[PDB]
């Protein structure tokens, strides 16, 4: 959602880190994309495919992985 | 992050005690004999 | 004079008595050691093997673990030292029920019964020697420090 | 064939398969494979001759 | 040959400096020198004994792929 | 265990039965050869599947052929 | 015909490379020779070991371990008098080699042929002939 | 922004989705 | 008169008619090729002579002729690097300013704009920078000419003529007999006593008569052409007493033994001379006088034809104890009768000499100004301990050809090599144990500082300033040889070497020498050192126990010393021969002797090389980078193969250029041999035969079939090249990173 309004100066996040081998050093060097914990951002493009086709909430990206958790059920 | 307590009760359950386990059965299917 | 002659006076079989694996110090070491100690129950075989390999496993933990220049490094070596217990008597459970056929008899180690009363010893020995040497380096502050308390 | 005649071979698992050899000897009892042959190249074994049916050779 | 072609006429295209491959991709060291060696800078220096940043998981990475293709051998 | 097979097309040449170093071929008598013999496989659970015996093969293509199966403690070679 | 366990063996000094848990627990082969000297002569598990003059017993792990001993034996002190057994820890004793008393690059009456095909090689069945039936590539 | 409810829900479907692989990679197994 | 000269007269033919026979040395060769195997298999086992022939006379006539060959090609080498300094070098344009001119000995020519590596070296010259070290051992030397460098250049053609006909004459015209050559004690008196003593004792001559005056009077300053030419020190004694007064007492102080007289020109001073920054020659003439009378009285051990000496059998044979059965039995017999264990033998030493020469060299500099060439140091260390490294897998390697060829076992009851054939299984365990506890305590500690150093966790690092794993037992013995001048050695003024301890010496604002600080990287690197070593000597041993006989392949001996497999059977046995384990060694060697060299050039430009500041500050070259960057692999890539890779890179159009083609090169000959490594022969062979079907089509099938190398040739060539790539990488790397900036 804070990519989707500013998608040029956003960097996409993939998912959060909890490593309990990591230094202090590494939780802050990995603490970007405007969030509070330490992250890995997106090389997969998800977010501008998501943004591209119509998603625009947590709540819909969410959604569509319940869909998906359905259809693998 | 909401429900952050998830990643840590998580992550060593699934890094470590999923395999420890599953490698423990794993060994013991592999290595019996009926 | 020969010091090294043929093993159990068989050329053929695949060893050598020689002085370090058939004198009789190392005979009178392996006898005496619990796991080869004659008269000797397999539970208190792993017992007497768990008090001393529990007791010196929370020593490099503590002293060389990730906590060890906290205040909390005794715990985190002990609860180290504990899991790692537990992940090697998870792996003398696998083996001895992989291993060993179900048999009646348990005077042996090399028994289904027997291992499984060699690694109940070895829990009980395991955690009672870290428990052990957590008491006595708490206890004594010579051992909290590493020998340079004097200094 | 006859000794000393040029052959094709029509065996097709043999090295020398379509090469010419020449006929070196052909035995006269229920051999199974009578026609020997030998071959100027040599195969991947090093060996140069072989013994062949007749109806895996034709002279040519 | 194809992802290093890739790679290497689109980053100096992104700089504006797509020149700098048209004149070094012609012979060899200038794939060597300035694909390989100048990009290696930001990778390696993922981590070093004055710290660390982000880049120090695609640091350690690189290595660990050289020590599998090593251990390959 | 291998599979060892012996095909009619055996010069009883003898070869392959003196490099195998396992006794897995013998000479038994065939009239399909001008020399009255013709190697056999009765023992192929020793075979331990080196093929010295295709090397001794001076066919063209070996009439002694081995095919590597299932392996076993002895086809394995293994002393232990 | 049997294995006379009494005969005495070779001087040996022992090796590491020697037979291990495997022999007293799945099997052990067994070789035995008359020498007419007392002569020393290579393991196949290691250094060098003396034959005594009369007959001589070793226990090896392997079959390939007796017959490269046979060899030796045979083309340098031309011992064609060995017998390979292969014993059992049940202590069954199979005699193995010369399986009936004459060495198999012999023909020998009586023995039947195993393995032998009625064709040449070229004329196995393909792969696919044969898949999703019982039915053997040997044609 | 997701509920811990939702994340709940999530994987409540995911359990039902590890019973359905359970089930499958037994019959595939026999 | 037990030894005795004999000789056949007019054993062999000078013909050329078995040059016109290719093949002709052995029985398989000598019918003609019938594939393209045969090629390969004449150069394959052409000096494998006790392969060709049974009787070790012949075979030890074709080795004596073949040393002479070699020895012809080796002063014809020798002729040319002098006759390249005299014609086309920089000598004496670098004898006047040797700290600015760079040695330079090859000239191109122009021809494809190739003329751009006549790169600017200095005196008004043009060429190739050379970095042999000939022009500091011509200073040294005391040569200060060109004209006789001229001279040098042909006594070594002289010397190369009389060593090929010597191999002629002694192996066409007389021929010594088989019992000539056994005389081991006869030899050795003569190679300690008259070549290895004599040739001491000869070159201290001429260093205290020539070598001592010119090079006094090379550092007083005095100009090349004012000196005196060196027959002029021989005859005017009042000229050398001018130098060395103790000259004005003669050989009487010598004969009367009154050899404190000679302590002017006969000195134990150490350490480096201020001015060269290279070791005194007075210690160097010293040293010579004192090894030439060790050689000379150790070369009268041995009995020979007079009732005095040792007979080595008896040495051996006394030599037995508790533990080791009979003994040495049997040792003397097998290395008078084998020429493969005597190879194994000398291959081994003199690799391990080699290893010894590279440290020592660096460490105390023998020739004036070397030690400020850095170029010079850095590629005479590489260069020795790759030639140490090579010869140390050859010495395993024919320690392998003997266990399976010359190894009898009737001779050998229980005896020292019967005793670890029959304990190898116990020798490999543990070795392969060391090899598994030392890998992981070695390059695990890499694994952990790359580990926490990427994890942010600078404070759970194995560093000088983290967990500090000291060298204390290096840092000890350093702190003793720093003491020993005055203390455990009195007579010494300085210490052995200044990498101990001690002062920094610096020669044209560089730095000579200066002390080699051991700290936590360095622990570290050794253990690499230690493991590394101790994993090729495991692949070599376990190939030279096990070469006869396994537990796999109980008879290997007859398969012989190089066969690629013995089938795909008993679960795979490719690469079971003791070749297939120098094969395989040789790739450990080269990485063993890769963290060697990449060691000592990072470490000497970071810690010892570099320029000397005002007041004694002293900057290296890459700033003292390696305490704690080569702690971690990271560092390694970064801060040395990354960051000093910038010279051959960058080289192009430059003088260096041929560097940056080199690395290139050997970079692609690297790749190549993986080609042969990680493909096998069967399919080449498939591959040639859809080829030979398209020479077929158009009639153009050769009669020489061609095949696939075989499976150990393909083994062979993977590591000819990859050995090539690896080593003309790191060659051309080190070379233009060290001409750049040293
Ligand atoms: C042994 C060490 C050695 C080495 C590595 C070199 C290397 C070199 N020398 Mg030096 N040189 C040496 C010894 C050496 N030389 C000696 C001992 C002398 C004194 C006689 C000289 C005198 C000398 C001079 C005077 C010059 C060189 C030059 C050169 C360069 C080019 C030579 C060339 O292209 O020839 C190529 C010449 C050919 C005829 C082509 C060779 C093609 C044939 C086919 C060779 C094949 C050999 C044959 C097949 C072997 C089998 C014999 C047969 C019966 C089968 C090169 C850097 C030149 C240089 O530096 O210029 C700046 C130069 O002018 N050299
Ligand atoms: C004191 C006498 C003496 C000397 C100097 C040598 C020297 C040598 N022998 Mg030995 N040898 C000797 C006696 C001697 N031998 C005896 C008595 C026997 C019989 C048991 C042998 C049997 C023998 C064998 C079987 C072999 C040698 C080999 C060698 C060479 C070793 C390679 C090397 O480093 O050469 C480089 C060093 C040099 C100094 C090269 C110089 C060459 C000449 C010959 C040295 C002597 C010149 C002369 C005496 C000096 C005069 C000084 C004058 C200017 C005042 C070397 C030339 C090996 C070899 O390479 O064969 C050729 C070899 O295989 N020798
Ligand atoms: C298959 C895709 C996939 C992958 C690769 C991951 C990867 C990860 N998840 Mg999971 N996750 C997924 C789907 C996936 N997730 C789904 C669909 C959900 C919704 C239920 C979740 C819910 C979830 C939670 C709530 C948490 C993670 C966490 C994590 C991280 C640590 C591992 C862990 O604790 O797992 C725990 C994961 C689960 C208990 C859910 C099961 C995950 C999927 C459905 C299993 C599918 C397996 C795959 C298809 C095939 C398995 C066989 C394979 C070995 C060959 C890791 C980044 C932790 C985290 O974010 O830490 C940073 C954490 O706390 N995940
Ligand atoms: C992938 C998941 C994963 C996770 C979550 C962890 C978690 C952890 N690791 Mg890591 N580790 C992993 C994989 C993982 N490991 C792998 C794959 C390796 C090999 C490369 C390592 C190698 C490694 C080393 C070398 C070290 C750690 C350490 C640690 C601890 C962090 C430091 C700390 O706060 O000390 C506090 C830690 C404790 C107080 C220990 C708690 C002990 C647990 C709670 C007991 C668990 C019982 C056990 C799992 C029973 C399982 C039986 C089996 C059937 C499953 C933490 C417990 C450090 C450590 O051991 O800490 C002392 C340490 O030195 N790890
Ligand atoms: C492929 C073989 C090879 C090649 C091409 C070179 C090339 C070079 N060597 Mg090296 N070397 C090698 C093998 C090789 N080396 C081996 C195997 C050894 C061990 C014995 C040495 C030991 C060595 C030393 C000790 C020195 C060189 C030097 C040199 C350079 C000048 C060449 C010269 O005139 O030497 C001339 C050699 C000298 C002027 C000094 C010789 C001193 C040694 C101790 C003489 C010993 C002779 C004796 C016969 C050895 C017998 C062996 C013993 C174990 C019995 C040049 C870079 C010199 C150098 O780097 O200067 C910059 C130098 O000082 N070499
Ligand atoms: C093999 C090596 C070698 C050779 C060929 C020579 C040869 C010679 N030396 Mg030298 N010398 C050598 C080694 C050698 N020496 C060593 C190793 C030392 C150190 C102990 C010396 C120390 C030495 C001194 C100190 C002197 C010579 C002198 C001489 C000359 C003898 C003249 C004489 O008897 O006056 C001797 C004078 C008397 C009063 C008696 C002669 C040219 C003499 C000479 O003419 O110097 C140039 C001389 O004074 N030598
Ligand atoms: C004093 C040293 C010495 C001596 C006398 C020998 C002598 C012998 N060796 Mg030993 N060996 C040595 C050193 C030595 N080697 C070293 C240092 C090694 C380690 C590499 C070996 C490794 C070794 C093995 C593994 C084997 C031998 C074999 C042999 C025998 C025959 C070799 C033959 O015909 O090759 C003829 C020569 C060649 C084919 C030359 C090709 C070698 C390379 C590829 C050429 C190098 C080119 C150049 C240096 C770099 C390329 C430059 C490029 C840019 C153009 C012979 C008994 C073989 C044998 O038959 O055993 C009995 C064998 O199997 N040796
Ligand atoms: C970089 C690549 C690489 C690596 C890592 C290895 C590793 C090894 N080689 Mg190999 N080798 C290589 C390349 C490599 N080799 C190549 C290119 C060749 C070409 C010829 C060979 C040829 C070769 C031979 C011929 C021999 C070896 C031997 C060895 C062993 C040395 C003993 C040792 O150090 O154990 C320590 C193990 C290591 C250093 C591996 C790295 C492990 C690090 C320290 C971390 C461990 C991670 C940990 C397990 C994580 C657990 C958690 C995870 C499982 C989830 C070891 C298994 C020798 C051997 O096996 O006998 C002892 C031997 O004789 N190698
Ligand atoms: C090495 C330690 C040592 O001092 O060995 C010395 C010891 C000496 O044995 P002996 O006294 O029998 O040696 C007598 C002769 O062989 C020596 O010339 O050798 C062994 O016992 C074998 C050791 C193998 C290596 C074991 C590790
Ligand atoms: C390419 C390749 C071949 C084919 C290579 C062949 C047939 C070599 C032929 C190359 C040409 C014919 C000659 C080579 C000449 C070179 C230009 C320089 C050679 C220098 C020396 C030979 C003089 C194998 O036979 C092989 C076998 C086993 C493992 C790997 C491989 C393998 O990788
Ligand atoms: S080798 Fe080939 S041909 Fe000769 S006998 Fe054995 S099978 Fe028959
Ligand atoms: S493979 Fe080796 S063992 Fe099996 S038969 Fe052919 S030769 Fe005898």
């Amino acid at each position: 959602e804070q990519w989707v309004l500013n998608p040029l100066k956003v960097k996409p996040i993939a998912h959060a880190i909890w490593d309990p081998h990591f230094g202090q050093p590494a939780v802050k060097a990995f603490t970007k994309g405007g969030v509070s914990y330490p992250v890995n951002i997106a090389t997969s493009g998800v977010y501008h495919w998501w943004y591209t086709i119509g998603m625009r909430s947590n709540t819909d990206l969410y959604a569509g992985s319940l869909f998906l958790l359905f259809l693998a059920g | 992050m909401t429900a952050a307590y998830l990643p840590s009760i998580l992550v060593p359950i699934i890094g470590l005690i999923f395999p420890g386990l599953v490698m423990a059965f794993a060994f013991i299917y592999i290595e019996q004999d009926e | 004079s020969q010091f090294i002659k043929p093993y159990n006076d068989d050329p053929f079989v695949g060893n050598l008595a020689t002085p370090v694996s058939t004198s009789s110090f190392t005979k009178s070491l392996l006898s005496n050691l619990p796991a080869y100690r004659a008269g000797l129950s397999p539970l208190l075989r792993g017992v007497e093997i768990g008090l001393t390999h529990g007791y010196f496993l929370v020593g490099p933990f503590y002293k060389l673990g990730p906590l060890r220049n906290s205040d909390v490094a005794l715990l985190s070596g002990f609860f180290s030292a504990l899991g790692l217990i537990v992940i090697l008597v998870a792996c003398l459970t696998i083996y001895g029920v992989v291993s060993f056929e179900e048999t009646e008899a348990k005077d042996q180690l090399q028994t289904a019964k027997g291992w499984r009363q060699f690694t109940s010893g070895w829990l009980v020995g395991s955690v009672g020697g870290a428990s052990f040497a957590y008491i006595l380096i708490s206890n004594i502050p010579f051992l909290q420090t590493a020998g340079m308390s004097m200094l | 064939v006859k000794r000393g005649s040029k052959v094709r071979i029509l065996r097709k698992e043999s090295y020398w398969y379509q090469d010419i050899g020449t006929v070196a000897t052909i035995d006269t009892s229920g051999i199974r494979y009578p026609v020997v042959v030998r071959f100027e190249k040599v195969s991947y074994s090093g060996v140069n001759t072989n013994n062949f049916s007749l109806d895996e050779v034709v002279e040519v | 040959w194809v992802t290093f072609y890739w790679h290497w006429k689109h980053i100096t295209i992104w700089q504006g400096n797509a020149g700098q491959f048209n004149e070094s991709s012609t012979y060899i060291m200038g794939w060597l020198r300035d694909y390989l060696w100048l990009n290696s800078s930001p990778l390696i220096n993922g981590y070093n004994p004055f710290g660390m940043n982000s880049l120090s998981v695609w640091s350690w990475m690189f290595l660990f792929g050289h020590l599998i293709w090593a251990t390959g051998f | 265990s291998h599979s060892v097979k012996v095909y009619d097309t055996c010069i009883g040449c003898t070869q392959c039965v003196r490099a195998c170093p396992c006794d897995v071929l013998e000479m038994v008598s065939w009239d399909g050869c001008k020399a009255g013999q013709i190697a056999s496989a009765p023992r192929t659970e020793d075979c331990i599947g080196c093929k010295r015996c295709e090397t001794a093969c001076p066919t063209d293509f070996l009439s002694v052929r081995v095919y590597l199966g299932g392996e076993t403690t002895r086809s394995m070679g293994l002393a232990y | 015909e049997t294995l006379n366990l009494q005969i005495p063996s070779p001087t040996f000094e022992g090796s590491t490379g020697g037979w291990l848990r495997a022999a007293e627990v799945e099997e052990k082969y067994a070789i035995t020779w008359t020498s007419p000297k007392e002569q020393v002569f290579e393991m196949p598990t290691g250094g060098a070991a003396i034959m005594r003059q009369g007959e001589n017993l070793l226990y090896l792990a392997r079959k390939e371990q007796c017959l490269a001993l046979a060899t030796q034996v045979k083309n340098s002190f031309k011992i064609t008098d060995y017998k390979v057994y292969r014993i059992f820890p049940s202590g069954e004793v199979q005699y193995l080699h010369p399986k009936d008393g004459v060495f198999p690059e012999k023909v020998n009456a009586g023995r039947v042929g195993v393995g032998n095909v009625s064709h040449s090689i070229g004329k196995n069945l393909n792969p696919a002939q044969i898949k999703f039936t019982s039915k053997s590539f040997n044609g | 922004m997701i509920s811990d409810t939702q994340i709940f829900i999530a994987l409540i479907l995911a359990l039902v989705s590890l019973v359905l692989a359970i089930r499958l990679g037994r019959a595939l197994y026999q | 008169k037990k030894v005795s000269i004999t000789v056949d007269r007019d054993p062999v033919a000078t013909s050329f008619e078995k040059w016109a026979q290719p093949g002709h040395f052995s029985r398989t060769l000598a019918k003609g090729p019938k594939t393209t195997t045969w090629i390969w298999n004449l150069h394959a086992d052409v000096h494998d002579f006790d392969s060709h022939t049974n009787s070790l006379e012949d075979i030890s006539r074709k080795i004596f002729s073949a040393h002479f060959g070699q020895l012809s090609i080796i002063f014809l080498w020798l002729s040319g690097m002098y006759f390249h300094g005299a014609r086309f070098s920089n000598y004496s344009a670098w004898l006047s300013n040797p700290t600015a001119v760079k040695p330079s000995a090859q000239v191109v020519w122009p021809i494809v704009g190739q003329e751009v590596l006549n790169g600017d070296v200095g005196g008004g010259f043009q060429g190739v920078q050379v970095t042999s070290g000939f022009f500091q051992i011509w200073r040294s030397s005391g040569i200060t000419s060109e004209v006789e460098l001229y001279w040098c250049a042909l006594a070594g053609l002289i010397m190369s003529g009389l060593m090929i006909f010597a191999g002629w004459f002694h192996y066409h015209k007389a021929a010594p007999k088989l019992e000539w050559f056994q005389n081991a004690e006869s030899m050795l008196n003569h190679h300690l006593s008259g070549l290895l003593g004599l040739g001491c004792l000869s070159w201290a001559g001429h260093q205290i008569h020539v070598s001592l005056p010119v090079n006094k009077l090379l550092d007083a300053g005095v100009a090349p052409q004012e000196i005196p030419l060196p027959h002029e020190f021989l005859v005017n004694r009042d000229l050398m007493a001018q130098l060395y007064p103790s000259f004005s007492k003669g050989l009487v102080p010598f004969f009367t033994l009154n050899w404190s007289e000679y302590s002017d020109f006969l000195t134990f001073k150490g350490g480096l001379n201020p001015v060269t920054g290279g070791l005194w020659l007075s210690d160097t003439a010293h040293h010579h006088l004192a090894l030439a009378v060790l050689f000379i009285v150790a070369g009268h051990m041995y009995r020979t034809n007079w009732g005095i000496g040792h007979s080595m059998k008896e040495i051996l044979e006394a030599h037995k104890g508790p533990f080791t059965g009979e003994g040495h039995k049997g040792l003397y017999e097998i290395l008078t009768t084998s020429w493969h264990a005597q190879l194994a033998i000398n291959l081994a030493m003199l690799g391990s000499v080699s290893i010894i020469v590279a440290h020592h060299m660096y460490a105390m500099p023998p020739y004036p100004y070397i030690a400020t060439d850095y170029p010079t140091q850095l590629s005479i260390f590489t260069h020795h301990m790759w030639i140490g490294g090579f010869c140390v897998c050859g010495g395993a390697a024919h320690a392998g050809i003997f266990m399976v060829r010359d190894y009898n076992p009737a001779q050998n009851y229980n005896n020292l090599l019967d005793r670890v054939i029959r304990h190898r299984d116990a020798i490999i365990s543990h070795l392969n144990w060391i090899c598994i506890f030392l890998g992981f305590h070695s390059f695990g500690l890499y694994i952990h500082n790359d580990t926490m150093r990427a994890l942010g966790r600078t404070q759970d690092m194995f560093s000088d300033t983290a967990i500090q794993l000291k060298p204390v037992f290096a840092q000890w013995v350093q702190s003793i040889h720093t003491l020993a001048p005055g203390n455990t050695t009195p007579n010494a003024l300085a210490t052995a070497s200044y990498a101990f301890g001690g002062d920094v010496v610096a020669v044209g604002n560089k730095v000579a020498m200066m002390p080699i600080s051991l700290g936590t990287a360095d622990f570290m690197v050794h253990h690499i050192h230690a493991f590394t070593i101790h994993v090729t000597v495991l692949i070599l041993l376990k190939g030279v126990l096990f070469s006869r006989n396994s537990r796999l392949i109980p008879d290997k001996a007859n398969l012989g010393f190089r066969f690629p497999c013995d089938g795909p059977g008993r679960g795979g046995t490719c690469q079971s021969s003791a070749w297939d384990s120098v094969f395989l060694g040789l790739f450990w060697m080269y990485n063993c002797i890769s963290v060697v060299i990449f060691h000592f050039s990072w470490k000497m430009q970071s810690d010892v090389w570099g320029t000397v500041q005002s007041d004694g500050t002293v900057t290296h070259i890459t700033g003292g980078n390696f305490a704690q960057s080569a702690i971690t692999i990271n560092g390694w890539l970064r801060d040395f193969l990354w960051a000093q890779a910038s010279q051959v890179i960058q080289s192009y159009g430059s003088a260096l250029s041929a560097y940056g083609l080199i690395f290139l090169g050997a970079h692609f000959i690297w790749a190549f041999s993986l080609m042969f490594l990680f493909s096998g022969r069967g399919y080449w062979q498939e591959l040639i035969e859809s080829i030979v079907w398209a020479h077929n089509k158009l009639n153009v099938a050769p009669a020489i079939q061609p095949r696939a190398l075989s499976i150990t040739q393909g083994r062979a060539v993977g590591l000819a090249h990859y050995l090539l790539g690896g080593i003309g990488t790191t060659w051309a790397f080190f070379l233009a990173r060290i001409i750049s900036v040293g």
